[PDB]
């Protein structure tokens, strides 16, 4: 959202 | 299977979209009980933020129908809504007992990163629950997942540097924990400031391998000021 | 659940992406075992075609890794093809005998519409199975394919209009099947242009409940055509 | 030049996103003193509404700085206004003169599609004049656009199909000059429901070389009003 | 005018699009014949970056048709390629006028900044002639185009941190001359990796008020090395 | 793919 | 705007 | 191109 976005692998 | 197969079949389900299978091949690693390595932890992290996030999706759209319909088809919306949060609080539940149980419970005292690392997934998955909690069961995640915050910033603190990306992914939930679950929005602008500055003053401390994720999390930092100030 | 109540479910479901849900409901409605209504119809096409599409997409790409990585790592990426290609089967059958055992087996004589409509799925479905089977399993299921989509199209000749959305991304399809299940352009860019020719010398076939369906599949047609010649 | 090569300049132009030149080669064109010919019109139209529309673009742009700004900056803000206006009027007046004194005025009897498209240009650009004029100066270009797109309105009813895309496309500017110039939302929803209920109810006047045409223009109808209501 | 005024201009200029004012401006401000501040220098190199460009467009488009093309339109496509470049062609030289007659000409001993700026300037818009020219004209600009980039990067290296944003964009650009141009593979590479390496390993030397340029120009060297090798 | 486009409900 | 698209050549 | 892009005003 506002929030951490998802790790990218 | 052994270890490197399950991870494997992790690497294969993330490629494939298939983040149900990605979660329950990482939740088998953990479950050998011993600690994951750097690149388990994020294949854990990823698979289980895709699981709760469709679900994180499916229910503000299913409570935003809800909303607008409530013509008593009430029923199903409120049952439909009702079945997907029980979903979703069973996703964080699954979450929560690996951080509990094993993550958080055998991390080595010397692992400062998967310490914060762990401790913000706990802040991260109560707040999920908390989102769609409410009552005395609201105010019972809120407080847990407020606590899990408050450990994990206390211990990057100390061990990190103010670059450090864990410490500012941890400064960019833990603000939106402020600004969204406790509408609490001078709280979050000053803990997002906060940890921007650190940053900032201190470039020095970039590392020579992350530095690309700092920088991108000191931006994300700035657009959530941007949008709240 | 009363009727409404699972179609409900399957608008809800469709709304919030949970395809599977909508699937279930879908077929829990057919399995009443009366005709479905055109919204009935629709919304199981959609929630299957979803289903099946996902992995139709996880099995490309494990498929792709497998070509890439072929070490022996290749009896994991092997096996998660096979589990996805069990996975696709299954969906396949599921919808192949919804449509034999009941919408085919009992849509009325004068229902034309329905009765091309499930023939085309009949023949889309056996089309995905020819995908990813090999060998005599291939030919079976190209084999029905075919005669799926032929019967399909022998009764809209009959009773449809050129225009009509349904005759049109019947002969989509199945010039689809023919490019790229048997490898027939010629066959494929025949049947494609004949589909196209046909509707534009009629537009005064176009209804006015459904022009646009006519003729966004009619470019379709034309896309294709470009494509292949 | 022979007229050949004007017309291959224009179309260069027009690749090379080089408007200007576009418009210089089609005015030359036109003041050869003869008919154009369906594509000479399109390209006419086509380098003009592209010079007219930076600017277009450019006055709203600084107006609206203007409105922000408006320190006294507000001396360079307004002169700058000022002089684009100024640009854009004569880029308008270029086109209207080309209109009375070429287009209109020697256009033969029989051929009512090039009077229908040259009266809408002649409403269309009286209506971009009417975008930034006040006081007087408004209401004679504002009376003047309403007199071109009302002859338009009356030759196409007259004598092209109501699916015709130069009738379609007309109805859809003289609507946009209700709602937005006259601020008449009534008699532009009217206009443009009346010209969409028109072509619907006579799809058999569709034509095989210009149906995508008839139907894209449908469906910008059909915006319009969604908006509008 | 007053210099404030152009400046003013040059910004609305810039807000409209209308990139021939922004120039315009900014050339005359240059020949009041004092130094430019650091907005100026970007104001003007903004400007004409925006003019050479279209044209470094509308000269690819046409002389793609040209070789397409090659009946005998052959002309015509010609003879507006010429056209276009010999607006290009002056575009360039009017900056490297103001370059060589003003910027460079009577920058103060200290002020490497500009220096490096104002010389990798003149090793593009040499560049861009180069781009077009053919014969002895090609080797000429070719020549003066390394020489302009080459006494930048001395200066640059003597007198900036490998971080700076300015060092970082000049070999950015001096390699893709060496790419591009000399069809240099291997020098291309070496300077963009040098450049890159030497940032890394010094991002202790990253300016609190640059960082996100340095960062952003650092992955812009990475991107080409990347297509490159 | 090259094939219909799923029906919008 | 909400006005006829610029037609395509 | 792959050359720098153009300054952010
Ligand atoms: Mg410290
Ligand atoms: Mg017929
Ligand atoms: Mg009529
Ligand atoms: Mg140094």
């Amino acid at each position: 959202s506002p929030s951490l976005p998802n790790i990218t692998l | 299977v052994d270890r490197e197969q399950l991870v494997q079949k992790a690497r294969l389900a993330e490629q494939a979209e298939r983040y149900d299978d990605m979660a329950a091949a990482m939740k088998n690693v953990t479950e050998l009980n011993e600690p994951l390595s750097n690149e388990e932890r994020n294949l854990l992290s990823v698979a289980y933020k895709n699981v709760v996030g469709a679900r994180r999706s499916s229910w503000r759209v299913i409570s935003s129908i809800e909303q607008k319909t409530s013509n008593e088809k009430i029923e199903m919306v409120r049952a439909y809504r009702e079945k997907i949060e029980k979903e979703l609080e069973a996703v964080c539940q699954d979450v929560l007992s690996l951080l509990d149980n094993y993550l958080i419970k055998n991390c080595s005292e010397t692992q400062y990163e998967s310490k914060v690392f762990y401790l913000k997934m706990k802040g991260d998955y109560y707040r999920y629950l908390a989102e769609v909690a409410t009552g005395e069961k609201r105010a019972t995640v809120v407080e847990s997942s407020e606590k899990a915050y408050s450990e994990a910033h206390e211990i990057s603190k100390e061990h990190m540097q103010p670059t450090h990306p864990i410490r500012l992914g941890l400064a960019l939930n833990y603000s939106v924990f402020y600004y969204e679950i406790q509408n609490a929005p001078e709280q979050a602008c000053h803990l997002a400031k906060t940890a921007f500055d650190d940053a900032i003053a201190e470039l020095d401390t970039l590392n020579e391998d992350s530095y690309k994720d700092s920088t991108l999390i000191m931006q994300l930092l700035r657009d959530n000021l941007t949008l709240w100030t």
